[PDB]
RNA sequence: CUUUAAAUCCUUUAACGAGGAUCCAUUGGAGGGCAAGUCUGGUGCCAGCAGCCGCGGUAAUUCCAGCUCCAAUAGCGUAUAUUAAAGUUGCUGCAGUUAAAAAGCUCGUAGUUGGAUCU
């Protein structure tokens, strides 16, 4: 059946970015799928996305600038500590210079970047570059 | 393309399509760069100046190339509205 | 009386399936790039 | 696919040790019935009388007659076929004398063009085939 | 002295496309490989990476061509692979010299940790792939060299990346194959959009129209 | 399989005796004269881009 | 129960490819610009600069106010700059980067006595060294492979007991002299 | 009689101690893998070499040797166990149409995994 409502939107954004279409429409939507998007976001890999309301498990449509080359789920939301971060970016990130690793801490949901100005580690939730 | 001292380090700034905003590689030979002649507003001459459009070679091969020189004109004030 | 001489390309093209198949495969690398 | 779960760690570890044993090299070691069917019991080198001197003919390919040397080893008296390496060597090799007898370096399996022969004679009556061989010393008598 | 049979070639000629990066910009093919010639100079260092003799069976026996394996550029950014089969191996590496030149293409380097001086790596993992054989070369620090097979280790030095991890998959016994994919990957490090690449591409006036005039005119 | 033929060939190998020459230099002298008939000495190769032992 | 120590440690690494034209080349080009005795010294100080590297590398792993990174880089940067393998200017982790086994190949007692005037080649450098005609400040040192510190690179004098710096003839001027 | 419990040992001093500095460096190789001779004699599918492909059938780049080269070097071959190479045990990270492989099919327990949603 469908599980982790994550991945199911990651790989609909991967999907609709390597066919190069401006708009992809996820659904389910989540409070880890808002989170993740807006993190993507922040960072100007996904630009505006608008969340449509239906009375039981909203969508959302992502608009879409062409800037994403890879964005992915990790599962199982394996427990990394930050001792232990500098290893999963060397395994999932292209280089050292760009892309990032999503975590959710107890802090809240954030790239590796902050999560390790933040002091924090946490569950590895997915990787976008 | 910058050092930590700011100076441009690559050998060239590759162009990216005009619709995916996807960097066109050096051997796509299929991707065109097309040039669309602006128009005077009163008398529909051309004036001299031009606006471009890259497309690359995946976009034309599926056959989209048409619809994305449409859009880019039509948004791009060239296409009425419509 | 004398004998012909050859060249490692000459040598490679009639030897290229033979015993010294390997002998004049170094060989014509050794002219190629020797330096 | 494989399984993906924070709880599969006993079904990953156990399918692993369960498939590990079609793996010819690890059954070989760990099973133990090589190590029990092997003549040297383990050891890189073994000591044997020679039994008597046989010539075994080369495989198909090519035409020759390998001098080896039927002995038995003192540790377990079992029968080897030991392959006399150099030429004349079979000449230093007397009737039952002891030698020095190691593995012919493809573990077990036999070497080159000799058929069923994995043992090669490193020394005969406490002197080296290979001092012998370059005349640096003589058999003892 | 060469007479151009192409538009590029003779913009090329009358000293009039100041860089081959102006002809990468444009995505034009080379078809002349004089063009590589006055742009490179003498900086362009080749190497036969192998000669292999591929039989053909025929009524009277075999006919037995060579195909040559040439590795070109120059030891600063270009880079390319010819392959060309003839009949005799001098007339082989002579085509596959000149479809090396023909298939020079632009080399990204980057850097792997502070961005210090010149770029001497890959700006990220790249994967290249030809037929079961997968190169994946991979950003090292300063001064690690190239960690890769002896024909990578060729392709990528002539490429000018100074220092690269790379990993192999496949048979890459085949030595076409592992050239190919090895290739593949360095002509993928321009086509890769990081970050710094976001900035909207200003357009300029392609060769064929900066100088329509001067094509017109001879 | 007959056994008699055993050392046959170097039993009639004529036997030649090891000529007399100079001591050969050992240790740093060695790579020295090494790295000097290497990369010091260039004049000598007659452009065939050859080897060090070839004798044709 | 012994009051021995067995604390012992191999100084070097042979290469994964035992001929390679490219490496026997460079290897032996080295032996013969630094007067060597074999391959194992080149691969001694190759295995020094691979050992500096990997706690450069495994420091600028580390967050940049970390303390242990900051110690042990301040601590590793100043031993190389003791030696004179790296300009006091660039102290900086990724500086160590950049250094070659020509920069601690450099520093041997052989190259300095070549490089003060002590010798005429690096040959004569390295037999000068061996039979104890060379001094460091004022302690006869004897090994070629000696690193010499910044600071003793100005006090490399020719002994006070050698004939080539003290003033007493060797057996060879004795036993010549001793004719006439 | 420096060391040490009593002679050692290198440390220190002194005498004698090098021009084949005979005060004489070896162990494995020279077809490819893989660095380095289709040079010259002997052998003639024999003897033997060869980890693998292969070399020897009277014109051997591969055996027996002589020269000459080359790799490491006071060390270097060999056998065996084991580690990397092995992304050929694959958690990272393999494979299952035809190369080895998805149970004949379905149900079903333990096991594993389980949709939004609460500042």
């Amino acid at each position: 059946v469908r599980m982790n409502v994550l991945a199911d939107a990651l790989k609909s954004i991967n999907n609709a970015e390597k066919r190069g279409k401006r708009q992809v429409l996820i659904r389910p939507c989540s409070k880890v799928i808002v989170r993740f998007l807006t993190v993507m976001m922040k960072h100007g890999y996904i630009g505006e996305f608008e969340i449509i309301d239906d009375h039981r498990a909203g969508k959302i449509v992502v608009n879409l600038t062409g800037r994403l080359n890879k964005c992915g789920v990790i599962s199982p939301r394996f427990d990394v500590q930050l001792k232990d971060l500098e290893k999963w970016q060397n395994n999932l990130l292209p280089s050292r210079q760009f892309g990032f690793i999503v975590l959710t801490t107890s802090a809240g949901i954030m790239d590796h970047e902050e999560a390790r100005r933040k002091h924090t580690g946490g569950k590895i939730l997915g990787f976008f570059f | 393309m910058q050092n930590d001292a700011g100076e441009f380090v690559d050998l060239y700034v590759p162009r990216k399509c005009s619709a995916s905003n996807r960097i066109i590689g050096a051997k796509d030979h299929a991707s065109i760069q097309m040039n669309v002649a602006e128009v005077d507003k009163v008398t529909g001459r051309f004036n001299g100046q031009f606006k471009t459009y890259a497309i690359c070679g995946a976009i034309r091969r599926m056959g989209e190339s048409d619809d994305s020189i449409l859009r880019l004109a039509k948004a791009d004030g060239i296409v009425s509205k419509n | 009386g004398t004998d012909l001489v050859t060249d490692p390309f000459e040598d490679f093209e009639f030897n290229c399936n033979t015993k010294y198949s390997g002998g004049v495969t170094r060989n014509l690398m050794r002219e190629l790039n020797g330096g | 696919g494989k399984c993906r779960g924070l709880r599969t760690a006993r079904k990953l570890r156990s399918h692993r040790r369960d498939q590990k044993w079609h793996d010819k090299q690890y059954k070989k070691a760990h099973l133990g019935t090589a190590l029990k069917a092997n003549p040297f019991g383990g050891a890189s080198h073994a000591k044997g009388i020679v039994l008597e001197k046989v010539g075994v003919e080369a495989k198909q390919p090519n035409s020759a007659i390998r001098k080896c040397v039927r002995v038995q080893l003192i540790k377990n008296g079992k029968k080897i076929t030991a392959f006399v390496p150099n030429d004349g060597c079979l000449n230093f090799i007397e009737e039952n004398d002891e030698v020095l007898v190691a593995g012919f370096g493809r573990k077990g399996h036999a070497v080159g063009d000799i058929p069923g022969v994995r043992f090669k004679v490193v020394k005969v009556a406490n002197v080296s085939l290979l001092a012998l061989y370059k005349g640096k010393k003589e058999r003892p008598r | 002295e060469w007479m151009p049979v192409t538009k590029l070639g003779r913009l090329v000629k009358d000293m009039k496309i100041k860089s081959l990066e102006e002809i990468y910009l444009f995505s034009l093919p080379i078809k002349e490989s004089e063009i590589i010639d006055f742009f490179l100079g003498a900086s362009l260092k080749d190497e036969v990476l192998k000669i292999m003799p591929v039989q053909k069976q025929t009524r009277a026996g075999q006919r037995t061509r060579f195909k040559a394996f040439v590795a070109i550029g120059d030891y600063n950014g270009h880079v390319g692979l010819g392959v060309k089969c003839s009949k005799e191996v001098a007339t082989a590496i002579r085509g596959a010299i000149i479809l090396a030149k023909l298939s020079i293409v632009p080399v990204r380097r980057g850097y792997w940790g502070n961005k210090i001086g010149k770029p001497h790596t890959v700006p990220c993992k790249v994967t290249g792939r030809c037929g079961s054989v997968l190169v994946r070369l991979i950003p090292a620090p300063r001064g690690t060299g190239i960690v890769s097979a002896p024909v990578p280790k060729k392709l990528l030095m002539m490429a000018g990346i100074d220092d690269c991890y790379t990993s192999a998959r496949g048979c890459t016994a085949t030595l076409g194959n592992f050239a190919k994919a090895t290739f593949d990957a360095i002509s993928k490090t321009y086509s890769y959009l990081t970050p710094d690449l976001w900035k909207e591409t200003v357009f300029t006036k392609s060769p064929y129209q900066e100088f329509t005039d001067h094509l017109v005119k001879t | 399989g007959s056994l008699a033929r055993a050392g046959k060939v170097r039993g009639q190998t004529p036997k030649v005796a090891k000529q007399e020459k100079k001591k050969k230099k050992t240790g740093r002298a060695k790579r020295r004269m090494q790295y000097n008939r290497r990369f010091v000495n260039v004049v000598p190769t007659f452009g065939k881009k050859k080897g060090p032992n070839a004798n044709s | 129960p012994v009051a021995r120590s067995w604390v012992c440690r191999k100084t070097y690494v042979t290469p994964r490819r035992p001929f390679e034209k490219s490496r026997l080349d460079q290897e032996l080009k080295l032996i013969g610009e630094y007067g060597l005795r074999n391959k194992r010294e080149v691969w001694r100080v190759k295995f020094t600069l691979a050992k500096i590297r990997k706690a450069a590398r495994e420091l600028l792993t580390l967050d940049e106010k970390d303390p242990r990174r900051l110690f042990e880089g301040n601590a590793l940067l100043r031993r190389l700059v003791r030696i004179g393998v790296l300009d006091e200017g660039k102290m900086k982790l990724d500086y160590i980067l950049g250094l070659k086994i020509e920069d601690f190949l450099e520093r041997r007692l052989q190259t300095q006595v070549f490089k003060l005037g002590l010798a005429k080649s690096i040959h004569h450098a390295r037999v000068l060294i061996r039979q104890r005609h060379i001094r460091v400040r004022k302690q006869v040192v004897n090994i070629p492979s000696f690193i010499v510190r910044l600071d003793s690179q100005k006090h490399i004098d020719f002994s006070l007991r050698s004939p080539y710096g003290g003033g007493r003839p060797g057996r060879v001027k004795r036993k010549n002299a001793k004719k006439g």
